[PDB]
């Protein structure tokens, strides 16, 4: 019977894995068609490299002769992706977590509300948010001008507020944990921050990664903020870059489609990373019953 | 440190597991916790240690009150029931983390953890993760892990359940040791009725969240204060069986047997509250039921069953007008088969009397061994 | 490291203060306030022992106060005005603007400046009788008033370049230049002087008065305009912000117009977020059970695939979904047609149009959900499926007795969130159908589709007037209470 | 608040950028004032937010219709071009930078649609709309079609619609009259009810959306298409020989496309208009500066007559111009936000048969008018 | 149903945790395992469930073979050594989780719950959750559990380790009712010997990997095959003294005691293979030890440890010359001290010899008991 099973999962998975794949794989065609254009065979009838090409950093000679030089620095705009995808996203891991052990292994008043609290105020739809922003960041840059507008800094601490999902997520975690072991590394003479840093993250390891995971994604993906914040070409991030590529009444979809390709790369390698983290069985043999 | 209850009390809501627990544990005392399974005794350790808060009462460490101060901060460790080892580490590093915690050099770490596990016989185990262990070794993880932080209050909670015999008897004894050496003070949970004997400097009957008796091993055995402690201390436990008192002096009672025949028999026990007519209970060990050949108060049945243990034989008699079938206890082993007639002698300088209300009538009959 | 907390504890409360009272200079009082409460909240928090438990939390609410409550309570501070497109300045700015307008009060003359020497001289020329004008020599600096005399010659300095003029731009900005029959002109532009003055000129109690027509107008702070004088009916551009009370939450009441779709698509997006959680969180959490199985031989690959909805950013993803749900072409049909012999009408019929959007959304969705069941199904031990086998589990009975149950508490609160952002998914459904297709028969116009945030956008920034921040703020903050209600009691 | 003494400039990123900091250098060199150009994303939302208080660039460049709201707002200056200056211009794009009657910006270019056709398919494209059924019977004879364009959006099915006398607002002389609006007329029905019965006809299809209109063109599939000036080099390198040409007439009046002007305004706030008024009058709108930043990238059809009349000499940009006066400028009031959903749904509505063309305009005329 | 192990072999890469193991064990069969904490015992137990894969080798269950057979279709239950209980489910939830999965007749589900509630004493638990119990509850839910489901072959890994003693003995009879009504196979692992002895049909003595003996309770007892079997069934474990063949006979040894007299005794058990000047291990329980008085054969020597348990007192002795203390046995409460001089006898017929290599020669002497 395991067999059939196996087979048939197989099955189902490869079907289901085709249809998923297949809006992502006319997203590559588009990228490889020559000319922009939003439609066209799965394969394109004339294909390109020149889209490639530009967001690459190739020059391309074009049909009168003449060489055009790419006019974006894509890679420069993807490593600034990755930087402050990355940092921020160490932020929000090492600000969620210390707030999730609060709130899951420590008595203080107000606990029950502020959680309610942090819940609901992020479901506001703030939709003068860049108003607000915008303000805060100008006043913030005549003092610290290293977390001002058009400044990295500011974008990633920007993003480090958005945590409240990730305390629960890493709350309810931890909750998962039996708490003698960190009972036992106190009475073993560990304060709550050694139990914390010694017995409950390494066990904890998995949402760990789920968080970094997640926090990445949104970073890479962020457009509003960034693009509120960042003015000069040289700092965009690639989000902020290929905005570049639209225009009222035409879009450059064949170096837009290059450009969200390119984007989903550091977010694969950050979730083949994160499976590492990603372990069953961390607490087997720890606790009877 | 000293350890002192003063009329604990713990409440998981209505439900109390803990009433007005009064203990005194002095410095440097091996104190033993016998108890049914479910009557407190964890609760009490946790207690002490701090992972469970008390409803009411003091508790007292070294002089100081400790209700309100940290776990880390009592000079308590803990070899936990369940055994809490930290999964992600080695045993060598489960038994070595108190110690770098504190900034120990590593060759004091090296030196005192080979040293705990060689006794424990963990010492080809030292890089073994807690799931890739047996049950029992998991259990000797987490005692060398609470050796070799040597607190100033130690609590074993039922320490050497998943051992083999031969092994248990090694533990007991480098215990034993450990308690001579470092003379702190010992606060041991057990269901194993020799531990419990042979460890003790004092042991605390508990019965549903009350103290029933504390006092040294023997005194227990010899004198238990009520039909409970009786029924509890000493396995296979003693007989009980209806008598009604006959006649009384004030350092005897007469008692009749409910057999048939009547036979009334002197037993050298207190009157205290003991009424002519009154209805009694009258406990004897099976150790201590005499051959009937070299017996005066016979009493004769059919056997019911027969348990070859090899060094002895321990036989249940089922005996007219007594609900309760008789166990005895027999040398070497004896050829007898269910359904024969046997007869044991009832010794009476050996029997216990319980009043209506469980009270045990002080044995006055001297037993070598007590003071 | 002892004596060094207190140290660091200071040097720290030194940076703040300093901060604040430079905050207090300019006038960023709300800043320097607000930075100041902040800090000291922290700097107790470190500096007691019994405060141990916020030092682990004040960091993390610190950020969440800046970057979500800070812009949470402008939207709704907002609310109570009426800040939009149509008075978006403040008073003063407006006032500022109003008061840098200019009107052409006389002749125009192409000038020309001309160095005697180390002086100059300045020309204007008269195109329209042919005369000419120059000034005696003069130096720059401050307010001067150059007499002019006509002439018939020529100057003797060759004529500056504009590189000149402007450098000097500014001392001659402040030259008065009179003309033989005594008319006043000034530099206008760097090729020109003349007649301009001011359109309005400020009185002292506040009275504007247009010089052109002799029309008076005084601040009106119930509207948020400069109007004619006792109200006249003229009202001057551009309007500026003004509280106005309860006005934008009210209009929402009083409207009948803007409520006949509400119910009708309050439901719909109620329904819209309800499914989407659903099938999302199934989706997902089957997925990741999968792909964790032991058996399973490719899972470090299927894991990967199955993510890259999310990989890509949605905005191109979405747009190729409407191209590939095209009722005639478009690639869907094509296969259904060919298969199944059918062509779906995916933006004409209700039903379909909500199937379609449904559909696409559990694509963007699930790898959320997956991702977050991945790390959770860590936190079930083994031996559960161990006691579970002795106990006659198969794989179905597994997930429903053990693996379902265990992860729905973490997922709670993860569901309920996605709820509401689903709740308010804008975007979605403006890029795929636009919110239709049409109800007929809306005053103010919805379509099948839409969700409440789609309809109400339409009427706060498009719906002719303009863009009203402070009505989207205030629909914002009504929408919210309504989520926030339906998040409490679910 | 904006720095004085030179001139920061932004400029949507399709155009050309590059072409305008040459510009600048030239500015630069004549005066010593440095000018910077930038084209950031959205700067259409961002210069209403950064101008409001009182920063921004000096100058922006964008369509002429949303320069009617930052007017409104009080964020740009009135210019003061002289007679002389004007002259130099089209006079409808004068018409395009008005707000409450006075010029708030300088016409840099002008946009509208053209008909597209395929020189091989189709060497003489028809002059009517009424020609088009009877064209697409002999094309269909050969597996293809005669006009495909986008009937999604209302912006490309205006045209016709607006030919026999449909309009958004009614234009009176520098005031819109927002409560005269033409989408229910009998020029507007005649328009889409012929709109309509190309589809029925299946000469046309209802969903047919840009892409796949442009996608069916540059191809081959299809003879002719209505597209704008940013279309034409995906032909290009698609190499089909095509032209470029004055639109088709409806019962004998022309297609009415939407003009959209490019326009350079100044900011209020600026310290610097003095600056702006000359870069923009004397170095931007002069033959030479206008071709460095059409070398960069194409203008298309410009407002400058003396620089129109050179590029013109390519039919297709003669083409542009020519529709574009017979079109209608588009209205720069915030009520034509309504006017664009209200007709793009009406549309729909008589396309996929979900009303009568009666209807749907009529439904579309209420919401826009109340 | 009947279980088989043929050849059955365990590694963990390599590293031989279970050595050719060969079990014929027959439907209705109570069989225990016992043997050192870490020697093999729920590693087989696994192994048999279907929890654990098997190296090389064949295993059959009710003449099927199921090696690669999911534990699910195997037709066995399992109380687990460390429960792994269903922490969201209630011990009614848990109990009965089996019994929903194939086949939910409440009435019945109900009615088994609460029956086996009843004899487990866990009937005023039933709404709780695993963490708001004790120790030995979570043990009885873990056993409840199994018995409830009613399996064809029970599996249970040291499932009263955690009980009172007097608890122990109600659930050692209980499991015996059981076992006697339904009639099907029983595999039994435990490290208490009363246990053991008393419940087993056959006991099964391993020690690192290998099956050191297969036998009856009596039969392991009085014939041991080897040192290890001899050292490890009964406890206090057998005493061992070092001799040397001296003469020999048709069918008994003579050998010599190292201690100073140097005492000449004739053993009766089998000479076949043996030689004259071996170095013999003698081996005698503390049992057997007899009162000097009486027997022939007398070893003097110095007390070292005195441990009283009430029914009995236990004697080490340091006798010169040996180097293991002799531990011995002996009814009632004997007031003698550390230090004090004690003797004892040596009878011939009870002492068991091992060779070199640690194999017995096959005791010749009848005990009773063993047909
Ligand atoms: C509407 C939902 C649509 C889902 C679309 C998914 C698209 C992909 C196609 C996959 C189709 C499923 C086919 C299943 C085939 C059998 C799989 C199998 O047989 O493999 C099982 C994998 O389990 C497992 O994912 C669990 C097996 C799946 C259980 C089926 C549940 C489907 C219903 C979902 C409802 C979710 C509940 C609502 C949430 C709010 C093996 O598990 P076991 O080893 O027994 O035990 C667990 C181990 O940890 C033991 O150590
Ligand atoms: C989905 C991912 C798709 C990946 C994209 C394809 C990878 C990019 C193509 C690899 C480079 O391919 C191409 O190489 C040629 C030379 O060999 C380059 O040509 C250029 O450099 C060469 C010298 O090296 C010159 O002689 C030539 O005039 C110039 O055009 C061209 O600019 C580059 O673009
Ligand atoms: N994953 C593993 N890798 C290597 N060795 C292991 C692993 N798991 C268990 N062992 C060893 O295998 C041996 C047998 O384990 P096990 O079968 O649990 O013994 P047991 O007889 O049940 N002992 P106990 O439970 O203490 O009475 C022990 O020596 C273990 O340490
Ligand atoms: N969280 C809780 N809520 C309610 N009751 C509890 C809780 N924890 C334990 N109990 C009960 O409290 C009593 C004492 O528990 P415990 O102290 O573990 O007993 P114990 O004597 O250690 N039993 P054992 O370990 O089996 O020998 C038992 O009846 C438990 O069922
Ligand atoms: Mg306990
Ligand atoms: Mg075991």
């Amino acid at each position: 019977s395991q067999k059939a099973r196996l087979f048939i999962t197989h099955l189902l998975l490869l079907l289901f894995i085709a249809a998923i794949m297949f809006p992502l794989l006319m997203v590559v065609a588009i990228s490889l068609r020559q000319g922009n254009f939003a439609t066209g065979s799965l394969i394109p009838e004339q294909i390109s490299w020149d889209h490639w090409k530009l967001a690459l950093g190739f020059s391309v000679e074009q049909a009168d002769g003449r060489i055009t030089p790419p006019p974006f620095p894509v890679l420069l705009w993807l490593w600034n992706s990755v930087k402050v995808a990355g940092i921020s996203a160490i932020g929000i891991v090492a600000l969620s977590t210390t707030c999730a052990y609060a709130f899951a292994r420590m008595r203080f008043p107000g606990k029950a509300t502020l959680l309610k609290g942090m819940l609901i105020f992020q479901m506001f739809p703030a939709v003068l948010s860049l108003v607000a922003l915008y303000a805060l960041f100008d006043r913030l840059g005549e003092y610290i001008p290293f977390i001002g507008l058009n400044t990295h800094g500011g974008v990633i601490f920007a993003y480090l507020g958005g945590i409240a999902l990730h305390v629960w997520t890493i709350k309810g975690y931890f909750e998962t944990i039996d708490s003698s072991l960190e009972e036992a590394a106190a009475l073993d003479g560990a304060t709550p921050w050694q139990a914390f840093r010694l017995v409950l993250l390494p066990l904890s390891v998995p949402i760990l990664a789920v968080v970094f995971i997640l926090s990445f994604i949104a970073a890479i993906t962020e457009v509003p903020v960034a693009s509120l914040l960042l003015r000069d070409v040289n700092s965009y991030t690639l989000a902020v870059g290929m905005q570049q590529y639209l225009n009222p009444q035409n879009y450059l979809w064949g170096d837009f489609a290059a450009a969200a390709v390119m984007s989903a790369l550091p977010i694969t390698i950050v979730f083949l990373l994160a499976q590492r983290w990603l372990v069953n069985g961390l607490t087997a043999g720890g606790v009877k019953g | 440190a000293s350890v002192q209850l003063q009329n604990v009390t713990k409440a998981w809501g209505e439900v109390v597991v803990s009433k007005d627990i009064n203990l005194d544990i002095h410095e440097g005392e091996f104190v033993v916790f016998v108890g049914p399974s479910g009557c407190g005794k964890s609760t009490l350790l946790r207690m002490i240690a701090g992972l469970e808060t008390i409803t009411s009462g003091d508790l007292f460490i070294g002089e100081k009150r400790m209700n309100d101060t940290p776990p880390a901060e009592r000079g308590v460790g803990m070899v936990f029931q369940s055994y809490a080892l930290y999964p992600h580490l080695s045993v060598a590093e489960n038994m070595s983390f108190g110690l770098k915690l504190a900034g120990a050099k590593k060759e004091v770490i090296n030196q005192r953890v080979n040293q705990v596990a060689e006794v424990l016989q963990l010492a080809h185990l030292l890089d073994r993760k807690p799931k890739a262990l047996s049950g029992g070794q998991r259990q000797r993880v987490a005692i060398g892990r609470t050796l070799v932080a040597e607190p100033s209050v130690f609590l074993l909670d039922e320490p050497l359940s998943n051992l083999d015999a031969a092994l248990r008897v090694q533990m007991r004894i480098e215990i034993s040791r450990l308690h001579k050496r470092l003379g702190r003070t010992m606060i041991y949970v057990t269901h194993d009725q020799v531990e419990a004997m042979t460890l003790a400097d004092k042991i605390v009957v508990l019965d549903a969240g009350r103290v029933a008796q504390v006092g040294k091993p023997l005194e227990l055995y010899h004198y238990p204060a009520d039909r409970f402690v009786a029924g509890f201390i000493g396995s296979p436990k003693m007989n009980f069986l209806p008598v009604k008192v006959t006649a009384t002096a004030i350092d005897q009672v007469q008692v009749e047997l409910p057999m048939p025949n009547r036979q009334q028999v002197w037993l050298p026990v207190e009157s205290r509250d003991v009424q002519v007519g009154a209805n009694m209970s009258l406990g004897i060990r099976p150790e201590h039921l005499l051959p009937s050949d070299i017996a005066d108060v016979i009493l004769e049945g059919e056997v019911q069953v027969v348990e070859q243990l090899g060094n002895e034989t321990q036989i249940h008699i089922q005996i007219p007008s007594i609900r309760q079938n008789l166990v005895y206890r027999q040398n070497d082993v004896v050829l007898v088969e269910e359904g024969a007639t046997f007869a044991i002698g009832l010794p009476p300088e050996r029997c216990h009397l319980f009043r209506e209300d469980g009270t045990a009538c002080r044995r006055l009959h001297k037993e070598p061994g007590v003071a | 490291s002892d004596a060094l907390k207190w140290s660091v504890l200071g040097l720290l409360g030194l940076l703040v203060g300093y901060l604040v009272v430079l905050m207090y200079a300019q006038g960023e009082y709300l800043f320097a306030i607000t930075t100041l409460i902040l800090s000291s909240a922290g700097l107790y928090i470190f500096a007691n022992r019994k405060a141990y438990a916020w030092r682990y939390v004040y960091p993390g609410m610190a950020g969440m106060g800046l970057f979500v409550l800070f812009p949470l309570v402008c939207t709704i501070a907002i609310a109570f005005t009426n800040y939009s497109s149509t008075n978006q300045l403040t008073f003063e700015r407006a006032q500022e603007v109003l008061l840098d307008r200019s009107w052409q009060a006389g002749k125009t003359y192409n000038f020309g400046l001309y160095p005697a020497g180390d002086e100059w001289q300045l020309a204007l020329s008269d195109g329209e009788t042919g005369k000419n004008y120059l000034s005696d020599a003069f130096k720059f600096g401050g307010e001067q008033k150059l007499q002019l005399k006509e002439t018939t010659a020529q100057p003797e300095g060759e004529r500056a370049n504009l590189r000149v003029i402007t450098q000097n731009r500014q001392a001659l900005s402040d030259i008065t230049a009179i003309l033989p029959d005594g008319n006043k002109v000034m530099m206008s532009s760097l090729r020109q002087f003349s007649g301009t003055q001011p359109l309005y000129t400020l009185d002292g109690d506040g009275t504007l008065t247009n010089n052109q027509s002799g029309v008076k107008y005084r601040p009106n702070n119930q509207i948020g305009f400069y109007q004619s004088i006792n109200w006249g009916d003229e009202k001057l551009s551009p309007g500026y912000t003004v509280t106005t009370g309860w006005k934008n939450f009210t209009r929402v009441f009083t409207d009948e117009g803007i409520q006949k779709p509400f119910l009708a698509i309050f439901v719909w997006t109620v329904v819209f977020s309800l499914i989407t959680v659903f099938l999302t969180v199934a989706v997902g959490m089957v997925l990741a059970c999968l792909v964790q199985w032991e058996a399973l031989r490719g899972k470090a690959v299927y894991r990967v695939l199955l993510i890259l909805p999310y990989a890509v950013p949605s905005f191109i993803s979405i747009l190729i979904f409407k191209g590939l749900f095209n009722q005639s072409f478009g690639e869907i049909n094509m296969m259904l047609s060919a298969l199944f012999g059918v062509k779906p009408a995916w933006f004409s019929d209700p039903t379909t149009a909500r199937t379609m959007l449904i559909i696409v959304n559990t694509w963007l969705g699930y790898p959320y959900m997956m991702i977050l069941c991945m790390g959770l199904l860590k936190a079930i031990p083994d031996d559960l499926y161990e006691a579970s086998a002795m106990d006659g589990a198969g794989p179905f009975q597994n997930f429903f007795k053990i693996t379902l149950p265990l992860l729905i508490k973490p997922l709670t609160p993860l569901m309920i969130a996605s709820f509401a952002f689903n709740f308010n998914n804008f975007v979605l459904i403006q890029l795929l159908t636009n919110g239709g297709p049409d109800r007929l028969g809306t005053t103010t116009p919805a379509g099948y589709t839409d969700l409440l945030v789609n309809y109400t956008y339409r009427i706060a920034f498009e719906g002719g007037g303009g863009q009203d921040f402070g009505l989207a703020a205030a629909i914002a903050t009504l929408i919210f209470l309504l989520v926030g209600a339906l998040a409490i009691v679910n | 608040k904006i720095e004085e003494g030179k001139l920061v400039i932004w400029i949507n990123g399709d155009k050309g950028y590059n072409g305008l900091a040459e510009v600048g250098k030239k500015f630069e060199k004549d005066t010593g004032i440095k000018v910077t150009v930038e084209h950031p994303d959205k700067l259409e939302e961002k210069f209403p937010q950064v101008a409001a208080t009182g920063d921004g660039p000096d100058i922006i460049f964008w369509a002429h219709d949303r320069f009617g709201g930052y007017a409104q707002s009080g964020l740009l200056a009135e210019i003061t071009p002289d007679k002389a200056f004007q002259d130099k211009l089209y006079p409808f794009t004068w018409d395009a930078v008005r707000y409450n009657g006075k010029l708030i910006a300088y016409p840099i270019a002008v946009e509208a649609l053209s008909l597209i056709y395929n020189k091989d398919l189709l060497p003489n494209p028809p002059k009517t709309w009424e020609e088009i059924p009877a064209l697409d019977k002999e094309l269909k004879a050969k597996g293809k079609s005669a006009l495909m364009f986008n009937l999604q959006e209302p912006y490309f099915t205006w045209p016709l619609i607006a030919a026999d006398g449909g309009y958004a607002f009614k234009y009176e002389n520098g005031k819109y009259d927002i409560k005269d609006v033409g989408v229910d007329n009998a020029g507007a029905k005649a328009g889409l009810t012929f709109l309509v019965d190309l589809i029925k006809n299946k000469h046309m299809n209802a969903d047919t959306d840009y892409s796949i209109a442009e996608a069916a063109f540059n191809k081959g599939e299809t003879a002719m298409t209505i597209n704008g000036p940013w279309a034409w080099s995906n032909i290009d390198t698609s190499k089909v020989n095509y032209g470029v040409t004055v639109l088709p007439t409806f019962k004998g009046q022309p297609s009415k496309p939407f003009v959209g002007v490019l326009s350079a305004g100044i900011n209020a706030a600026s310290p610097n208009k003095e600056l702006a008024k000359e870069f923009l009058e004397n170095y931007l709108l002069t033959d030479e500066g206008l071709e460095a930043v059409n070398k960069d990238k194409p203008l298309g059809a410009v407002a400058l007559k003396s620089y129109e009349e050179e590029l013109a000499k390519d039919p297709r940009i003669a083409a542009t111009m020519e529709n574009a006066q017979k079109g209608e400028i588009m209205p720069n009031i915030p009520q034509m936000s309504a006017f664009w959903y209200a007709v793009r749904t009406a549309v729909i509505n008589a396309a996929s048969g979900r009303q009568t063309v009666d209807e749907a305009l009529k439904d579309a005329q209420t919401r826009i008018t109340k």
